[PDB]
RNA sequence: GGAAGUCGGAAUCCGCUAAGGACUGUGUAACAACUCACCUGCCGAAUGUACUAGCCCUGAAAAUGGAUGGCGCUCAAGCGU
RNA sequence: UAGAACAAUGUAGAUAAGGGAAGUCGGCUCCGUAACUUGGUACGGACAGGGGAAUCUGCGAGAUUCCCACUGUCCCUAUCUACUAUCUAGCGAAACCACAGCCAAGGGAACGGGCUUGGCAAAAUCAGCGGGGAAAGAA
RNA sequence: GUCCCUACUGAUGAACUCGUCGCAAUGGUAAUUCAGCUUAGUACGAGAGGAACCGCUGAUUCAGAUAAUUGGUUUUUG
């Protein structure tokens, strides 16, 4: 669902704070010295042992709250480890594992000593030294607790992206286009500004068709570099491109309005495609407004026709700025992803021993229609004032006067009192409001 | 939301029509704040309070002066390092299986004595509470000491030594105790008090003597109270 | 037309409304914001009466009839029937019948043609329904759920049967009613059809949590929202079903 | 309330071989009278652990039997118990006794000593609760030879006859692993203390747990621990693949297996079937989660674990044996108490902490020389468990494609699974359990049980951890399984280089980087940057080898020796007289005034007179005649 | 989401903490054993008690041996110690009765066995559709 | 990728000068823009940094309702001579 | 020793008389006949039942529904035993008693009851009584 | 191996001629928590989801009464 429930992580200085006043207050903080030397012992022992199980517990919350890297999906396995670098993630958390176990075997040893006391003042030394030597210990556990604040809350802002759903991994080079039709299809507010890398993250949007839910995730941006030189926000995007089962919609830029070439780019999608090796592989002419495809040199047509004579990648055309051929686009691809996906669920239902999955059968049940062999239908008795209704429209200035809007008129919910004769018909229309005689 | 929606936000609406105006009164109100705070609240919060105004002060007073006299003008941690480093080695690496098994204690071993003897003296056992440093696991004292007791919660067997000279504190193990300058059956026992001495392991520490050669044991004096403070501290004598 | 609505924060629609061609009954309760969705969506074309049955809001599965009449349960008191009586036109016939079982909502289902019915109520009751009625009762078991009233729902133009009906089971409903049926879910999987759901010749009120494919499924079926609806937008459309219903 | 009300039921089965520091039936001479009835029983050739069991149980010797339920330990200490008494003795005093778990296990042991003393005039019987004291105070009057009974019940006797057990020659411990988990220990040891040292003792179990060992070294006189040999040497007919699987893919996995690597027939089938899976779990709540996950997905799944009914456990087992169900998943004791009959396929879904313990689940299969398969779903956790397993079995690791043609059945190898139908399986496991509540429900109980069973779970080795960080930081981790086929391996390589060239790519700068906390980020950083044969094989000293207190039948905290009185009691309530002494002839007329009813025992006795004729009722006077034939028959 | 009903009205309580019933779905359990009450305020050493359309928390006792041994929420549909309905009618039922339900408040059976209180068909919608006689 | 004084590392100069830092903060994706440092005009006379010495506040408090002896006392009925 | 008021109590201990509750491992083969080596083998029949409460159809093969376990466990109900008692007429002790008897702070000697300074403070009784007027001595 | 005094609190009470109607120093002090409807599937949100103020109706505990009704107790020995 997301990450946005991970307690936040306190500093040095606040946790120190945190678990030494409540120490102070929630334990008694007066012993005498003409009390017993066994309750002495105990009064200590007891806060020595309590600061520690709430170190204990705050480091536990702490551990068990940020998600492991290793049981999660591909994709935000890498996606975190490219945003957060999961090896100084590894390492910040087994520095607030070492120190629990420090702390612990602190607590241990100051107990047996507290045990081994004879004097007031020695126990009161002993209970200092513990509490003082753990704080210590969070003193140097300062600068991972702010790396750890940090990556919690970019994780509860980051996405929701579910990893294995109809999805549409919206791609291309940089300023060519992806967030004018990301926010064209969908409600997502990703930035459409005239400027570079504006997009530095992944935004993901949500749409409707055929009373489906599809997802829509645009990527920042790739430029023409071999994928080792390849700079973070970018390598996000490589990520989304390379774990995720989808429809792959790369936008292409005939004009050079881009900052780029057509060269370039033909060579970037060769480069990018052994990773849309069976991802469905769709490119868009973006910006046809500007230089429509026929305006355009007959080599470099020749050489989009060759792109389009291989596998199943296949070029369409839209202009996101006069809202020409998104739709088509959209119910296009979107129809595509359907079939594609019926034609799967299909084929896994039927397995090779050839019984019917029970998930296949209910589907066949779902979906069959039964009609009477007679073939006769029944008479709708429907009146003529349905045919000569109108529709009603909240927005409409002279509407029906409706039950809402006198019950708001007359009071409220628990004030209006309703009248349950109005709508008696009767046949003197004064008899209504007369009280019926029930018992003589 | 999806991103840095709230700098998203303030690019798209801004702030709140008194968010400047707003910060600017607290920030002037701060010293009256301040003083108000100062003179008013009390009991360990002020004690607090007070304890870190004086660290801010401090704090300042010295960035003054750093920067006054910059704008006027136009190693243990290495040797801690290596040899916590060449011990990691070897234990990460020189590790075989062998026999350790550690001897049952001295206090389990008195309740046996107890069973195999009923009538209990008055006050025949006195359990050593100044902590110790035993060295072999298993040992049958002569019968001239074998009724004191000390416990395995108060035995110490690594002491953090400071040398001087060449200045840093490692931890080292305990060779034995040499002399405790308080009480001779406290050297006996290795009872250990302050200004104690003690013969420590100085092999990781490198020191070069006259013959050129390299050490592995001097003399240490323990300087704090361990019974006190759960540690032991001393320094060498170099 | 196909609508969504709940009575207070409900889902359940067959159980606080009963909805037939000629007269609409409402449970009253709190605001007017149910009987307000029903008239906006009937605007005065039949009457709508604000009914208590038993002193109850379970109104629907405690109320069963067509567009020629109306029974209740014995349990109904006379200022009800009263009530009913004044609101509801003289073309329409209420009687208070004595079943064993007063759910009659829960196990009656009737169009204006046919009924079907639990099998287990009495001779007088079975043929002084087909009296009120004037339609054909028989007895049947779908799903081997005895309780058809609430689990069917049926009209003049179609019906929708529990999720969980064998083929043979919906074609010989099919063949005894006379409408075409399809096996489907109300209020994001709920069995509970005729407790989801109240449904006339051309308006159906289902619940606040009914999927999109389930709502396209239930205006096909009864042939609703104009269009086209036969049944055969569900047979040549499957591939959405298919993907959302696997 | 009672989610983990108490504890998880099946808590662990430990067991220790290190307890072996221990130390036809007319060939094997039996009696004629034995022998007849042996014939009519039906046993033509004993059980191997009868072989190697009864000859020293002749023999007198205490012994200590590992053999699995349904073995023949009942017979294999019953045999010798009829051949030693041979007759009923006049002296009064019982010989035999046996200490059973539960009643269903003590009434199969009645059944089998019965079936086998039948003409034989050895008076035996059953003490376990639920029946009257009274009539086990009767039972002990007739005075018999064999007793089977229950601990707990057994005390409670005891104490109240205060018995002299000083002539009982013959002990036996019929399961103590079950005894010692259900927690009859102190008990059974005040047991041990009553009886007289001059006695045999067998004791019959399928595992060894620590508490169990100690227990035998407190009370047998040199133990002869017995064993076979199916329970050392995984059968070579046994073929193991070991799956490297996520958390959060755990359960998608599991029904690749079955889909894909098993191709399991789906719906109810049309002696256990060719596919004959089971399933081994960490605890119940795994067990009804995955159960009720396989059957909606369409799987005949039965489930057996710990604390499940005795009739439910019956139907399910017989399910499973007669082929109506093809899937049973059990935990580990649910398994260890089922007889389970010959498998085909094994699945290990939780990994076992135990290597042994993983080669009893092993040896469930892939015997008489029938090959077996055998699937183990591993996480990187689990890993140095899997380390130790190896260890133990003394086989080569092969992870991923190390080798072009790994021998699954000698080689211990390791892979992942087909990416692209394992993520169309997780994507079902979500969409069900965002579906159905009670699976989501019971998906959070799992979790939670998970949880605990982490914490309480045994460590491993610190050398098997280092090889697992190791194993985790090379390649072999995360490629396909051999099985697979090497065209995979050529498409999965087709991208594999770039896909894993992206994984593993070390950020230049966090976005935190792309303040104050950013200086600490990058201060971070600058601190946790990257850090810069020839011996005699002959002689080699190598480094590796080569008042008391006790639970009462109410439950409440009771007494040990608390003499309540009643047994006085009912010997004043039915006005006899002084019982015979150990040795005294047994009296006659006791016996028959209390010796058995005619056969078959019924529960339900209660003669109650109903209430008086009412002149109004409508069945007036056929009320009062039956009111006058009660107050008749008094 | 905690299983308390809302808008139920006073009325008498009969049906204490540990309390047999019988169950009345076809769900495969014969009885049931109340353990804990939904909504129940903890007074010094006072019982909680719920009545007609309260949900509890119950124990199957008797049943099919599947479901035997386990522990599910219930709402209980009949009671047989007498309590006022509003109208002023005093009225009891001749057993105890529930029948199991998930805490959403849908059930896993789908018939119910002899009547069902008015009080739980008016809160659980469910059990008015899964009603046959209403009382 | 972009970094123009202000995400970062190191140096941190000259001219015009009245004076202006290869910049003290705000701000942009980068700019831009504002602001500080410093300087000028108006105003007009004493300021302002650090210490010291008195009195006062804070510098820690539990658990029946109470104590400069009490009432009460403020250019005292408190403090110093 | 006798009258008035209401008079059937309570506690404790025993007692198999019943109930509520807690725990569970609780609910749900034999006789006769035929061949074979004295014992088994096949065939035929019976078993793996009652008591109580009820419902529905016309006493009815009448049909249908519900309850029967133990526990060295607790509590409750039942029986027995003992002590249990306001006023009035008459008769009628004893223990104990320096004098007293309201509280809070202070009264260096873990000391207050009489002293300081403060709260206060109004006869004579009856009933209930749960606080005080009793305690150490120290290695 | 050591039935009295006073406190609490009702209930009485002589002196002011009895009685009726009142004032109020002082003392004590009381209410608590949760839920449901409307707001509203609204604000907010890519999605998943998801409030609050006004208004209205209940329930827990505590407290003070009460016996129409409905249960229970019988020396009413009816
Ligand atoms: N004329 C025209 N302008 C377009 C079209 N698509 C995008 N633009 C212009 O492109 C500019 C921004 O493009 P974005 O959509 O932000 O580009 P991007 O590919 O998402 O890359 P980022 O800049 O990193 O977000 C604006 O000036 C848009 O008007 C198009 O079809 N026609």
């Amino acid at each position: 669902t997301g990450w946005k429930d991970i307690p936040p992580v306190p500093t040095a200085q606040e946790f120190i704070d945190i678990v030494l006043s409540r120490t102070q207050r929630r334990l008694p903080t007066q012993i005498r010295p003409g009390f017993k030397i066994s309750r002495i012992r105990a009064f200590y022992t007891r806060k020595v042992k309590f600061t520690q199980e709430t170190c204990s517990e705050k480091f536990g919350a702490i551990i068990s709250s940020f998600p492991v890297l290793s049981d999660q999906h591909p994709f935000h396995r890498d996606l975190m480890n490219i945003l957060y670098d999961a090896d100084h993630f590894k390492v910040a958390l087994g520095q607030i594992s070492t120190a629990k176990n420090l702390i612990e075997t602190i607590s241990r040893d100051y107990v047996r000593l507290l045990k081994y006391a004879q004097s007031l003042y020695q126990c009161k030394q002993l209970k200092r030294a513990a509490l003082g030597r753990m704080a210590t210990l969070i003193k140097r556990l300062k600068d991972p607790l702010i790396y750890l604040d940090q990556v919690r809350q970019h994780l509860a802002r980051l996405p929701d992206i579910n990893p294995t759903t109809r999805t549409l991994l919206v791609a291309g080079f940089p300023n060519v286009g992806k967030s004018s039709f990301v926010r064209s299809v969908t409600r997502a507010d990703t930035p459409v500004e005239p400027y570079a890398f504006t997009t530095k993250s992944l935004f993901v949007g949500h749409l409707d068709y055929k009373y489906l839910r599809y997802q829509v995730i645009d990527t920042p941006g790739i430029l023409d570099h071999p994928l080792e030189e390849m700079n973070t926000i970018e390598m996000q995007s490589v990520t989304a491109l390379a774990h995720l089962r989808a429809a792959v919609l790369y936008f292409m830029d005939i004009s050079e309005q881009c900052g780029f070439s057509l060269k370039a780019q033909i060579n970037l999608f060769k480069s990018i495609k052994p990773l849309f090796a069976n991802k469905m592989v769709f490119i868009v002419l973006n910006k046809m407004d500007i230089k429509k495809f026929e305006e355009l040199d007959p080599e470099m047509q020749q050489e989009i026709n060759d792109l389009t004579k291989s596998g199943e990648v296949e070029i369409l055309r839209a202009s996101c700025a006069t809202q020409e051929g998104v739709q088509e686009v959209k119910n296009h691809v979107c129809e595509r992803l359907l079939v594609e996906r019926v034609s799967q669920k299909l084929k896994a239902g039927t397995h090779s021993n050839g019984n019917i999955g029970t998930r296949l059968q209910e589907v066949m049940a779902r979906i069959h229609v039964a009609t009477p062999m007679d073939g006769t239908t029944r008479e709708t008795f429907i009146p003529e004032a349905v045919k000569n209704l109108k529709k009603y429209d909240k927005n409409d200035p002279n509407r029906r006067v409706l039950a809402r809007d006198i019950e708001e008129a007359n009071g409220g919910a628990g004030v209006f009192n309703v009248d349950l004769r109005k709508d008696w018909i009767l046949e003197n229309p004064e008899w209504k409001y007369d009280k019926i005689p029930e018992i003589f | 939301p999806q991103n840095e929606y709230i700098e998203r936000h303030r690019k798209l609406h801004g702030r709140r029509l008194d968010a400047e105006e707003r910060a600017r009164k607290k920030a002037a109100r701060e010293g009256h704040k301040n003083s108000e705070n100062a003179q008013n609240l009390r009991g360990l919060r002020a004690k607090l309070y007070a304890k870190q105004r004086h660290a801010q002060k401090i704090q300042m007073r010295k960035a003054i002066k750093q920067h006054e006299e910059r704008n006027v003008k136009g190693t243990a941690k290495a040797l801690s390092s290596q040899i916590k480093n060449k011990r990691a080695e070897k234990a990460a690496r020189f590790s075989v299986p062998i026999p350790k098994v550690r001897g049952i204690s001295e206090e389990e071993m008195f309740k046996v004595v107890k069973t195999g003897k009923k009538t209990h003296k008055k006050g025949w056992k006195r359990i050593v509470t100044k902590p110790t440093f035993v060295g072999p696991d298993f040992t049958r004292r002569p019968v001239k000491y074998e009724r004191f007791i000390r416990p395995m919660g108060l035995r110490y067997k690594k002491a953090n030594v400071t040398h001087p000279t060449l200045n840093v504190t490692v931890q080292l193990p305990i060779l034995s105790v040499k002399k405790n300058p308080s009480n001779p059956l406290y050297t006996q026992l290795g009872v250990l008090t302050k200004g104690t001495i003690i013969e420590v392991n100085v092999s990781d520490l490198g020191i070069v003597t006259a013959s050129g050669k390299i050490a592995w044991g001097r003399y240490a004096q323990i300087t704090n109270n361990p019974e006190n403070d759960g540690c032991v501290n001393a320094v060498l004598l170099v | 037309m196909a609508v969504r609505a709940q009575f207070e924060n409900s889902n359940e629609v067959g159980v606080f409304a009963t909805l037939t061609n000629s007269y609409c009954l409402v449970a009253l309760g709190a605001s007017e914001n149910f009987y307000s969705v029903f008239e906006a969506e009937l605007q005065d074309v039949i009457p709508i009466c604000r009914t208590t049955i038993a002193g109850t809001r379970i109104i629907g599965r405690l109320t069963a009839g067509n567009r020629k009449g109306l029974l209740v349960p014995t349990t109904t008191t006379d200022q009800e029937l009263q009530h009913l009586r004044n609101s509801l036109p003289d073309d329409i016939r209420i009687q208070r019948i004595e079943e064993r079982l007063s759910a009659l909502g829960n196990v009656i289902v009737c169009n204006d043609h046919t009924a079907l019915i639990h099998p287990d109520l009495e001779r007088e009751t079975e043929e002084i329904i087909a009296d009120v009625l004037g339609v054909e009762v028989f007895r049947q078991t779908i799903a081997d759920h005895v309780l058809v009233g609430s689990y069917m729902a049926l009209s003049n133009q179609g019906g929708l049967v529990h999720p969980k009906t064998s083929i043979q089971d919906q074609d010989e409903l099919s063949s005894l009613l006379g409408v075409p049926l399809v096996a489907g879910s109300v209020n994001r999987g709920s069995n509970v059809i005729g407790g989801g759901m109240v449904v006339n010749d051309w308006l159906a009120v289902t619940g606040l949590d009914t999927t999109a494919p389930e709502l396209s499924v239930i205006e096909s079926v009864f042939r609703l929202g104009e269009g086209a609806g036969p049944g055969a937008i569900n047979t040549s459309m499957k591939n959405t079903i298919v993907e959302s219903f696997y | 309330m009672p989610k983990r009300a108490v504890s998880p039921a099946p808590s662990e089965n430990e067991v220790d071989i290190a307890g072996s520091l221990f130390a036809g039936f007319q060939a094997m001479g039996l009696d004629a009278n034995l022998l007849r009835a042996i014939a009519r029983k039906g046993f033509s050739v004993p059980t191997p652990i009868q072989r190697k069991t009864i000859p020293l149980i002749l023999e007198r010797r205490d012994v200590v039997g590992m053999a699995r339920t349904g073995s023949g330990k009942t017979a294999a200490f019953v045999i010798p118990m009829i051949e030693r008494l041979k007759a009923h003795s006049a002296r009064f005093g019982a010989r035999a006794l046996v200490l059973s778990p539960s009643r269903e296990l003590a009434l199969q042991t009645l059944k089998v000593v019965k079936e086998l003393g039948k003409g034989t005039d050895l008076k035996t019987v059953l003490l376990v609760g639920g029946d009257s004291l009274e009539e086990q105070f009767g039972l002990m009057a007739t005075n018999p030879d064999i007793i089977i009974a229950t601990p707990g019940r057994f005390l409670h006797l005891k104490v109240e006859m205060s018995l002299d057990l000083s002539s009982i020659k013959y002990v036996v411990f019929d399961e103590a692993d079950r005894l010692f988990e259900m927690g009859f220990a102190a008990q059974l040891t005040e047991i041990l203390h009553a009886l007289p040292p001059s006695r045999q003792t067998l004791l019959f179990s399928a595992t060894l747990p620590s508490s169990l060992v100690e227990f035998t070294r407190a009370g047998l006189q040199d133990p002869v621990l017995v064993r076979l040999d199916a329970e050392t040497k995984v059968s070579p007919d046994l073929e193991s693949a070991f799956f490297s699987v996520k958390s959060g893919e755990k359960e998608g996995a599991l029904l690749h297996i079955l889909y894909d690597i098993i191709k399991m027939p789906l719906g109810d089938p049309p002696k256990p079937t060719e596919h004959s899976t089971i399933i081994f779990t960490a605890t119940k709540h795994h067990v009804e989660y995955i159960s009720n996950l396989l059957r909606l997905a369409g799987f005949s799944v039965s489930y057996v674990y710990g604390s499940l009914d005795q009739t439910a456990r019956k139907i399910q087992v017989d399910n499973f044996r007669r082929g109506r169900t093809n899937i049973l998943v059990v935990t580990d004791v649910a398994a260890r108490g089922i007889d389970i009959p010959v498998l085909a396929n094994v699945i290990n879904y939780d990994f076992p902490p135990q290597p042994k313990i993983f080669v009893h689940r092993v040896g469930r299969t892939a015997r008489a020389g029938q090959r077996g398969w055998a699937y183990a779903l591993v996480r990187e956790s689990d890993l140095p468990y899997l380390l130790d397993l190896q260890l133990f079995l003394g086989r080569r690791l092969v992870l991923g494609r190390e080798e072009k043609d790994p021998s699954f059945a000698r080689d211990i190898v390791v892979g992942s699974l087909k990416r692209v139908e394992l993520e169309n399986n997780v994507e079902w496991v979500n969409k069900v359990l965002h579906e159905n509540e009670d699976i989501g429900a019971l998906k959070r109980v799992t979790a939670k049980a998970e949880k605990l069973y982490m914490k309480t779970r045994n460590p491993a080795s610190s050398q098997s951890a280092k090889r697992a960080r190791e194993v985790i930081v090379s390649k072999g981790w995360g490629q396909l399984h051999a099985i697979f086929g090497e065209e995979a391996a050529n498409e999965e390589q087709v991208r594999d280089n770039l896909l894993s060239k992206i994984t593993g790519y070390k950020p230049q700068e966090t976005i935190f980087e792309i303040n104050k906390a950013a200086e600490a980020v990058r201060s971070f950083r600058q601190r946790i940057g990257p850090r810069k044969s020839f011996a005699d094989p002959e002689v080699y000293m190598s480094y590796t080898p080569r008042v008391k207190m006790i639970r009462g039948e109410s439950g409440v905290k009771i007494a040990a020796s608390f003499k309540s009185g009643r047994f006085e009691k009912w010997r004043q309530q039915h006005r006899l007289g002084r019982l015979p002494q150990v040795g005294e002839m047994e009296k006659a007329n006791l016996v028959r005034n209390f010796s058995l009813p005619s056969g078959p025992r019924f529960k339900h006795k209660q003669m109650k007179a109903p209430k008086e004729a009412d002149k109004w009722r409508d069945d007036y006077e056929v009320r009062k005649k039956r009111v006058a034939e009660a107050k008749e028959k008094r | 989401k905690r299983g308390a009903p809302g808008g139920k009205l006073k009325m008498t309580l009969g049906l204490p903490v540990g309390a047999i019933m019988n169950c009345a779905d076809n769900s495969g359990a014969r009885n049931l054993y109340i353990i804990a009450v939904k909504g129940a305020g903890a007074r010094l050493n006072r019982l909680p008690a719920g009545g007609v359309g309260d949900m509890v928390m119950a124990t199957v006792k008797k049943g099919k041996p599947e479901l035997r041994k386990k522990v599910h929420p219930a709402v209980i549909v009949r009671q047989a110690k007498p309590w006022k309905r509003f109208d002023g009618v005093f009225l009891y039922f001749e057993d105890n009765a529930g029948v199991i339900v998930n805490p959403k408040g849908e059930m896993k059976g789908s018939a119910i066995t002899g009547p069902v209180g008015k009080e739980a068909a008016e809160l659980w919608p469910r059990i008015a559709s899964n009603a046959g006689v209403v009382m």
